[PDB]
């Protein structure tokens, strides 16, 4: 209202939103854009990178692209340092279900645990929430492919194609206009590269500045194939899709 | 400035205001003095009379650490009593482990770190009182005054409170009286006269005299409170000098 | 200039009452102890209110009870709506 | 403003509280002089002279931490005794876990980190004193490590403190350039102590008596402090030249 | 001086005397007045019992810590319950370990340290409750007044409450009276009734207000109420 | 130990920070609870207006704490998820210790105690979400509709709504639902529930989700195609 | 801050002094202590006909012979009720006898007179000062029927007739006249309903009014909606002749 | 003992980024200029020592420490915070690895643990973040040569050639034009001496310059060879006298 | 910024408006009416009870009254055959009176740039959707 009071997590604003949270996504929007795409034959994940320096090595290091397990593979959009603990904690909880029950962990079990971790800082203690945007790409037999998005909140929402980071409303418009009910994997790759080209100020859209990882059962020779694509193969994809 | 609003804050002068104001709080209390002799020390304090309803010579601000050390202080009474009880457990714990009485110069070492820790923590309030202690240890006569800042030094004489500097004029005379220093019994009569001299501006209220001393040539290193004919002799000597 | 003492307030209160009309039954030594830490202005208001009590009641003279009634008034912390007490 | 009272970073990216730790170091205004000789270490510190109601013998800025180890502190005296007990505790516990004499380079590391932990804590305040550790190392010989109150430590040929430290540092800087050696000749430690007094008087411009100074001495397998008669004896041989 | 300096118990004054100590004394003046005295034989405490209305039960200010001891509360209610239960354990702890009843002179020393713990550390409410502790031991009768600062001073008699100067002045006239009176509890009880009447404005003189408790070499501590105190009143 | 709790106490006795937990209902999605004679129906609103949002994999506001007890809430899903987890742990602990099924009256006492304990204690912020707990008593077909407010108090209601324009919907509940004679048929309770959601959803389909609770542990959620069957009958009644 | 750690220079406190505002804004609770047993009643304040008055209760039974009247925030009061039930049963564990109502009220206040978190020598179960006040009634074999008032700030008092809530100041003047030591059980029940109806703007029925009594033979009995309506009809017959 | 909000980590900038990160990078921006280069056959790191008092000994202050001699390190940031960080980094590297695998810690795992130390200062309230900027240069048998830069913000990124300090903006352009991927270790050492010299040209000798490289395993640096299979230390610190030998030939 | 007044201005200003009604008694002439966004934060003394006996609350107009405001601005506007006035009113949700004429202004400028007589229905559709969400699209955190 009149004075802006931001001191403790217990203090509530007249708008009902913690002022520490006001900068949570605005710092994520300041970082790169991570756009997940859930298809029928798989899930395509594409995200850019914040570092603009050429001397940095973008081939052997993935800032926003991480792998939690053989099935669930997520994308971290936000502060890289503050997310390092929640990622390893996610890998600990993912192995806990695999240790006790001798079965791979689904998406819902992992999201519910990581949800209370974010709220744990805002609920009790004078600590701060770590703003991070998690894009969950898992595998499930019951519901098929699942795609969720976790803001620094403690809640999850299902999405067919989600866009976070910079140009959130601008990239989401390009996804809803070109969205197809069929949504093949090769089409999901084209919609991912063409959307990031218009949002990023760089018109060239070099291969090293993108993170291309595709979870798909529709790979060559009709088999289930999983790979983390190196930037060497990304450059050949930009030529086939017509970006370069 | 804003450095005095928070506890344990470094001022541009180098010392916190609350530490500086803690020294001024000692002058608001009663004036206590002390005399360091060759074979022992002498303590003389002052207790103010609130009204005619006060019972003469009951409450004694003089504290005795074990049997071999006396302890006196000035300023806030409750803040100084907790420091005495802290030294009581330390003097006993040292006697249990090492099977020996605590020495005087090292007696301030245990309380030095204790008082210093109160000027460090934010939630902990520093001490605003000054404490004088002494006795007879294996090393002989020693006298030390503990400042509210946590510092102490060897003192041939002790003075604190409002009349501390009015006592320093008399304490420095003992150096010119004899080069070796006054005896244990001779210092009792001199410590009593100083109480009447520092009370010239305090005449708005009454007072009672309390004197204690420890000497090797009399009690063999045992702290004893002055009573009997020894007390009336020191009062009559100081009564004729103020005439 | 501290607050006047017992014997100091007794002489101040007596001077302000010299222009009034009383029965000479008033002992100011008891009223000096009834006054607790009052300044020179708070003493003058005693003789002012003492005359107002006998004026509204139609009294020909100011007795000793009018001085006690005039001094007593709430002010202070009295009439507490605060909790605790007990 | 509030940015000076906060423990975290300032708007300039530089902590003001670290700078305020040096404000209390000039309260006593003590000028310490310590040089590294060949087989010995000479340490000289100014002893403030109070009135006749105090004992000048009990007043000292130099304390014995352990065997061959000594420390001179320029700053708040009540804050020095609290830091002196911390160095003495780490000296005895080091021998119980190892069993060899604790070197001075390591003792400067422990007290620097512990004083640095106070900088990170929001309750405990940093020590506003200056920690100068002197000893004779077995392998490295004489060494002097001056630990800053914020946890920084570096070795010096001749350390200097107080407002007059510029006079002591400069006068001893040109003296080391002529000989081109950090050590001092006359291996006997008797005359090495006397060499530091003459350089200190010429730098300060005032000759001090035995009661105006205190002289620490660090020798091989021994540590002690010169008494009033030993310090007075040093001025006798210096007077004859 | 709201907030700024002295707003917290840790922050000191520019003079050096914390104003929170002086502000704690005002809580005693807001409470009920309690007059007490002693002698070489017995000790009498006269406490005033007020209430809200006629239907309100008069709160008893006298709390019994020990069989041979007694106290009175002129201050805040919650601060005394913590101290009354603390001193209650000290009487049994001294009887369990030292087997000796808690000394009145030794009770004020341990109680002095309890009041500083709130002012020495951060948080909590300091103890400003007026406490008059009596008792009978082999050393005789003793009455030690407890100040809100924590200081304890033994007196022949004193009073704590609103306008306590009136009751303290009456003790100056009787200073040579109750001390010389020995073995006569009747004159000691009558001295406390006329002492509190000087400070009071004469609201209610009935027997539901004044609470008189006496302890001595023969009759132990006993709280008299109703028709028991109606003899003198 | 962080702080005492909530300072300043507020001048009116109700802390603004506590009032912010109560005022959080008047904006977010609306949930209209109702109950009939033989059953209970808890409506919820999940916004489908955002394109490319999968509504199948996103659980609605309806969560089952017990076999015969469900839960509906309007507010932050993070604060309510803890209320769902802590209740189900107590729901199993009640069946473990007492061996009896979950009591609808006792379950709300614990759920209200969760928001109460975190509100009373210091260092923990109060929850800004309110939950509607509706269930069936053991060996009883009479529905019990309760409510847990973030202030730490609970109350029972025949028909109660939580969400934006709750005052307007509350008038729709009193003028139609009668406590003395509630609708016995299930179809009437479902149609009037959607009509209460027409004042918020404003002519929408996927934003309306109806969950019917039947005794003997029978719970089924109406499909989007089945919900439109009732909406079609409502549109015909508007012209009458 | 102006909390429990900040002491006001005028000799008072801030947070707890304002707690009386929550008591004055609470529901009207009226009770009378006589020799035939205490008759307690409150106003449940129905805000809508859809509210179920049987589920919500402002009168809670602590013991068979001892009961309380809750007027205020139910949240802050329920924590004291769970401690009141525990303390009342704990006393029966070490004794197995009828406890004094003042002793039980004191045991409830033992937890209710302490607040805060940080403490050197004792644990703190509570946290913040509560703004709720209750009226505790009961019966014993010593002083008979007693009625108290639960104050989290200071020490409780024994009140023969006490009114709290929004109608506290309104009903307090009526309790200083119509109250008498000879009031019977029927006269006490009709007097509470007569005073409660005047301070209440809405109509008097069984939905917004619930009463209870504490006797020796039947202990604590809650008046149902059938008997409460009969007591209201008896009040209408008395008001018709007056 | 906990006092009110003293754990408060509320400070935030209006832009959304942590204000403690910007104030940490600002102090390092004014600090002494360090650098590092990862070449084909080796990795070189170099920095300028601290002068301060002219009587100070350069052997006392060492801006390059040793964790395990598969990896080098250099810092342009906080001097005191480096000693505390190395002490904690070793204890974490020993407990989580050496107390399990009992070998030399890998580069990828060691950098991830150092990034957590800087995070724990930011995560735990009341403790200021580490203002150190670390360059972690190591050589393993999997990734080969690896040069990582750990910022005080708590994140790490690989770099072919990078520099931190006052001339970090100017040296970033110098490393692009002068240095190329085809240049080997010997070519990178000469560039490291020229780039570091352009920062402060007051004294270019080896007394104020601390040079260290990670080369092939040297059997003499280990002190014992009983096993031909065990590899020697890959990290070798160059003597200041050896530095002046390359300056005359440069 | 330019005109502040400090903390003393609050006392001399808000109490000056009170001293007008409190310092003078005027039976039938002066009628003082006060209006602002929020009167709760104002001084209860500034409210001056007994002078103002009426409290008027403001609410947004419903869909029934939007046709009266929309019909005035569209009276001089040329509408196509596929444009219906009942459609634009239903789309509006929680909007003020200036938002009704805003959509007519935005839709009118779209056809003015293309030089069209009758404004096409596509301009009305793009106007009601855009003006709906511009400044704050999302709550930015949680669902509230």
């Amino acid at each position: 209202g009149s004075r802006r009071y931001d001191s403790r997590t217990t203090i509530f604003s007249p708008e009902g939103r913690l002022y520490q949270v006001e900068y949570a996504l605005e710092s994520i929007s300041h970082a790169g854009t991570a756009i997940g795409i859930m298809a029928s034959d798989g899930i395509v994940l594409a995200a850019e990178r914040k570092v603009t320096s050429t001397l940095l090595e973008q081939d052997t290091s993935t800032e926003k692209l991480y792998k939690l397990n053989d099935k669930i593979a997520v994308a971290v959009a936000g502060l890289t340092a503050d997310a390092e603990i929640l990622i390893n904690t996610a890998r600990i909880h993912a192995q806990n279900y695999l240790k006790t029950y001798n079965e791979d962990i689904p998406v819902e079990i992992l999201v519910r645990r990581l949800s209370d971790i974010k709220q744990g800082y805002t609920q009790h203690g004078g600590l701060r929430p770590f703003g991070v945007s998690f894009i969950y790409a898992g595998y499930d037999d019951r519901y098929g492919y699942q795609l969720y998005t976790s803001n620094p909140s403690g809640n999850y929402t299902g999405w067919k194609a989600i866009s976070v980071g910079a140009n959130t409303s601008a990239a989401q418009t390009l996804l809803q206009m070109d969205y197809k009910d069929d949504m093949k994997v090769d089409d999901a790759i084209e919609l991912a590269l063409k959307t990031l080209s218009k949002t990023t100020d760089s018109s060239a859209l070099t291969y090293d500045r993108l993170e291309f990882a595709t979870i798909r059962k529709g790979a060559n020779d009709g088999e289930v194939y999983q790979k983390i694509f190196k930037p060497q193969e990304i450059k050949d994809i930009l030529v086939k899709t017509g970006i370069t | 400035t804003g450095y005095d609003l928070s506890n344990s804050v470094f001022s541009p002068d180098g010392r916190n205001f609350q530490v500086e104001y803690a020294v001024k709080a000692v002058e608001n209390g009663t004036t206590s003095i002390g005399i360091k002799c060759n074979d022992g020390v002498v303590f003389a304090v002052e207790k103010l009379i609130t009204s005619k309803l006060l019972v003469p010579q009951k409450n004694v601000k003089i504290q005795v650490v074990d049997r071999h050390i006396g302890c006196v202080y000035s300023g806030l009474i409750p803040d100084g009593r907790h420091l005495v009880n802290r030294g009581r457990e330390e003097a006993a714990s040292f006697k249990k482990l090492y099977k020996t009485p605590i020495p005087i110069p090292a007696f301030a070492d245990r309380l030095g770190q204790y008082v210093q820790a109160h000027t460090l923590y934010n939630s902990v309030r520093p001490f605003g009182v000054s404490t004088i202690f002494g006795g007879v240890d294996k090393n002989g006569a020693h006298l030390y005054m503990l400042e509210p800042s946590g510092s102490y030094w060897g003192y041939k004489g002790a003075a604190t409170g409002k009349g501390r500097q009015s006592a320093k004029a008399e304490l420095e005379k003992l150096v010119d009286h004899h080069p070796e220093g006054l005896s244990a019994r001779e210092a009792v009569k001199q410590a009593a006269k100083i109480i009447y001299l520092a009370h010239e501006d305090n005449k708005e209220k009454d007072f009672e005299l309390e004197i204690s001393w420890c000497s090797l040539s009399e009690t063999n290193g045992l702290h004893k409170f002055v009573k009997g004919d020894l007390l009336q002799e020191a009062i009559d000597f100081a009564q004729k000098e103020i005439n | 200039f501290p607050l006047p003492s017992e014997d100091s307030r007794a002489q101040i209160l007596q001077i302000h009452s010299r222009k009034m009309t009383t029965d000479d039954d008033i002992n100011w030594q008891e009223l000096a102890r009834s006054t607790d830490e009052f300044n020179g202005a708070q003493l003058k208001a005693v003789t002012v209110e003492a005359g107002m009590i006998a004026l509204r009641n139609g009294q020909s003279s100011v007795k000793h009870e009018d001085f006690v009634e005039g001094i007593s008034e709430v002010q202070a912390r009295k009439s507490k709506s605060v909790s605790f007490y007990a | 403003g509030y940015d000076r009272h906060i423990t975290i970073f300032s708007p300039e990216g530089r902590l003001y509280q670290v700078e305020y730790a040096f404000k209390a170091t000039n309260q006593t205004n003590i000028n310490s002089l310590a040089v590294r000789g060949k087989d010995c270490t000479v340490v000289i510190s100014q002893k403030k002279v109070p009135d006749k109601l105090l004992d000048p013998t009990t007043v000292s800025y130099i304390f014995c931490i352990s065997r061959t180890i000594g420390m001179v502190v320029n700053g708040p005296i009540p804050d020095a005794r609290n830091a002196a007990l911390r160095a003495k505790a780490e000296a005895a516990e080091f021998r119980y876990k190892y069993g060899y004499d604790m070197p001075c380079d390591v003792l400067a590391k422990r007290m620097a980190n512990l004083s640095q932990i106070y900088t990170q804590r929001a309750y405990m305040r940093p020590l506003g004193v200056i920690l100068t550790f002197v000893s004779v190392d077995e392998e490295l010989g004489p060494s002097i490590y001056k630990t800053d109150p914020a946890g920084y430590y570096v070795g010096y040929k001749a350390t200097a403190t107080g407002p007059k430290q510029q006079e002591i540092t400069t006068n001893l800087e040109n003296h080391f350039k002529k000989s081109k050696i950090d050590h001092i000749n006359e291996e006997s430690w008797e005359k090495v102590v006397e060499f530091a007094i003459t350089h200190m008087i010429d730098a300060l411009g005032t000759e001090f008596s035995k009661n105006d100074l205190e002289v620490g001495v660090a020798t091989k397998d021994k540590f002690f402090t010169l008494s009033a008669e030993n310090i007075e004896e040093r001025l006798v041989a210096i007077a004859e030249q | 001086f709201r907030n700024n300096y002295d707003g917290d118990t840790v922050t000191f004054s520019p003079t050096g005397r914390l104003f929170q100590v002086e502000y704690a004394l005002e809580a005693i003046k807001q409470g009920s007045v309690t007059v007490g005295l002693r002698s070489n034989t017995h000790a009498v405490l006269v406490a005033l019992k007020r209430n809200a209305d006629e239907l309100s039960s008069y709160q008893k200010k006298i709390i019994k810590c020990d069989e041979h001891m007694g106290l009175s509360l002129a201050g805040l209610a919650p601060d005394a319950r913590v101290l009354s239960n603390y001193l209650r354990q000290q009487c049994n702890y001294s009887s369990l370990v030292f087997n000796r009843k808690l000394a009145v002179e030794r009770a004020g020393h341990l109680l002095c340290d309890k009041a500083q713990k709130n002012t020495q550390s951060y948080g909590g409410r300091p103890y400003g409750v007026g406490l008059l502790i009596i008792g009978y031991d082999k050393s005789g009768a003793h009455l030690l007044e407890f100040q809100p600062s924590g200081n304890v001073t033994e007196l022949y008699g004193t009073a704590i409450g609103a306008r306590s100067q009136g009751a303290k002045t009456y003790l100056e006239r009787t200073l040579d009276t109750f001390i010389k009176i020995d073995g006569n509890p009747d004159e000691l009880i009558k001295a406390g009734v006329e002492a509190i009447s000087q400070s009071l404005r004469d609201e209610s003189l009935t027997v539901d207000n004044l609470s008189i408790a006496i302890v001595g070499k023969d009759t132990p501590f006993t709280i008299y109420d109703g028709e028991a105190v109606a003899k003198y009143i | 130990g962080y702080d005492r709790a909530l300072s300043i106490f507020s001048p009116d006795g109700h802390i603004f920070q506590v009032e912010y937990a109560l005022e959080a209902v008047k904006r977010g999605t609306c949930a209209v609870g109702v109950k009939g004679k033989n059953c209970v129906v808890l409506g919820c609103e999940r916004r489908s207006t955002l394109k490319l949002q999968d509504t199948r994999i996103t659980p609605s506001k309806v969560s089952k704490i017990d076999s015969h007890v469900v839960l509906s809430f309007s507010g932050l899903n993070a604060d309510s998820r803890i209320l769902i987890e802590k209740a189900r742990v107590e729901a199993q602990s009640h069946r473990l210790t007492l061996e009896d099924p979950v009591t609808v009256e006792y379950l709300t006492r614990y759920v209200a105690g969760v928001q109460q304990r975190y509100t009373q204690s210091g260092g923990v912020r109060p929850f800004g979400v309110s939950t509607l707990i509706a269930g069936f008593d053991p060996r009883d077909d009479e529905p019990k509709l309760y409510q847990t407010e973030p202030s730490g108090i609970y109350s029972s209601w025949s028909a109660q709504t939580i969400g934006r324009n709750s005052k307007t919907v509350r008038e729709f509940l009193e003028k139609n639902y009668d406590r003395k004679e509630p609708p016995a048929t299930v179809e009437e309770c479902v149609k009037l529930t959607v009509r209460s959601l027409l004042e918020v959803v404003q002519t929408g389909a996927k934003n309306i989700e109806i969950t019917v609770v039947k005794p003997d542990s029978d719970i089924v959620a109406l499909s989007s195609e089945e919900i439109n069957q009732y909406v079609t009958q409502i549109e015909q009644e508007k012209q009458e | 801050d102006r909390g429990v750690s900040t002491f006001s220079p005028e000799g008072r406190l801030f947070q707890v002094e304002y707690s009386l505002e929550a008591i004055k804004l609470g529901s009207t609770a009226i009770g009378i202590a006589t020799k035939e047993g205490v008759v307690l009643g409150v106003e449940k304040r129905a805000t809508s006909p859809l509210l179920e008055s049987d589920s919500i209760e402002k009168i809670v039974e602590i013991d068979r012979h001892i009961g309380c009247a809750m007027s205020g925030l139910t949240a802050d009061a329920r924590s004291m009720i769970e401690h009141a039930r525990t303390a009342a049963v704990t006393h029966n564990l070490y004794y197995d006898e009828d406890i004094n109502v003042e002793s039980l009220t004191q045991s409830v206040c033992d937890l209710a007179l302490r607040f805060g978190e940080g403490a050197s020598g004792e644990e703190r179960l509570m946290s913040r000062p509560f703004g709720v006040a209750l009226l505790i009634a009961g019966h014993d074999a010593d002083d008979g029927y007693q009625l108290f008032h639960a104050e989290p700030s200071g020490t409780f008092y024994r009140y023969n007739a006490k009114a709290i809530g929004s109608g506290s100041e309104g009903a307090q003047a009526e309790l200083l006249n119509e109250w008498h030591s000879s009031l019977t059980l029927k006269e006490a029940e009709l007097l509470v309903l007569k005073i409660l109806k005047q301070v209440m703007e809405e109509k008097l029925d069984e939905n917004n009014a619930q009463l209870s009594c504490i006797t020796k033979q039947d202990g604590f009995k809650i008046y149902d909606n059938e008997k409460t309506a009969e007591l209201i009809k008896e009040l209408k017959e008395k008001e018709a002749a007056e | 003992m906990t006092d009110r909000y003293s754990f408060s980590l509320t400070t935030f900038s209006p832009s959304g980024k942590l204000g403690q990160i910007d104030y940490a990078l600002t102090a390092v921006k004014q600090g002494v200029t360090s650098l590092g280069i990862k070449a084909t056959n080796g990795v070189v790191i170099a920095t300028e020592k601290k002068s301060s008092s002219p009587l100070a000994m350069s052997e006392t202050l060492s801006k390059v420490s040793l964790l395990t001699p598969d990896i080098g390190a250099v810092y342009s940031g906080m001097g005191p915070d480096y000693r505390v960080l190395v002490d904690k980094s070793r204890k974490v590297a020993h407990t989580s690895y050496k107390r399990i695998y009992g070998e030399y810690p890998p580069t990828k795992l060691l950098v991830s643990e150092v990034a957590k130390i800087m995070q724990e200062a930011t995560q735990s309230g009341g403790v200021r973040p580490f203002g150190v900027s670390l360059l972690i240069a190591g050589h393993d048998e999997f990734n080969g040569f690896s040069l990582y830069q750990v910022d005080p913000s708590g994140s790490y990124f690989p770099w072919k050639a990078t520099a931190i300090g006052k001339g970090s903006v100017a040296a970033k352009t110098f490393l692009e034009k002068r240095w190329n991927d085809e240049l080997e270790l010997e070519d990178a050492i000469h560039i490291a001496l020229l780039t570091l010299k352009e920062s402060v040209e007051g004294e270019f000798n080896g007394d104020t310059i601390e040079l260290a490289i990670i080369g092939d395993e040297n059997p003499d640096l280990l002190g014992y060879t009983g096993i031909p299979t065990d590899k020697g230390p890959r990290f070798r610190k160059l003597t200041s006298q050896e530095i002046n030998d390359r300056l005359e030939a440069l | 910024d330019s005109n502040s007044g400090g903390e003393r201005e609050i006392q001399r200003t808000m109490l000056e408006l009170l001293n007008q009604l409190d310092g003078f008694d005027d039976r039938g002439d002066v009628k003082v009416i006060m209006a602002t966004n929020k009167i709760e934060t104002l001084d209860p003394a500034l409210i001056r009870p007994g002078r103002i006996d009426r409290k008027i609350l403001f609410e947004n107009p419903d869909l029934s009254t939007k046709k009266k405001i929309l019909g005035i601005h569209t009276s001089k506007m040329n509408l196509s055959e596929d444009v219906n006035l009942e459609t634009l009113v239903t789309t509006k949700d929680d909007l003020s009176g200036a938002d009704i004429q805003a959509m007519c202004t935005e839709a009118g400028l779209l056809a003015l740039r293309e030089r069209r007589m009758q404004v096409t229905a596509e301009d009305f559709k793009q106007a009601k959707e855009r003006v709906m969400k511009n400044k704050v699209e999302e709550n930015l955190e949680g669902l509230y």
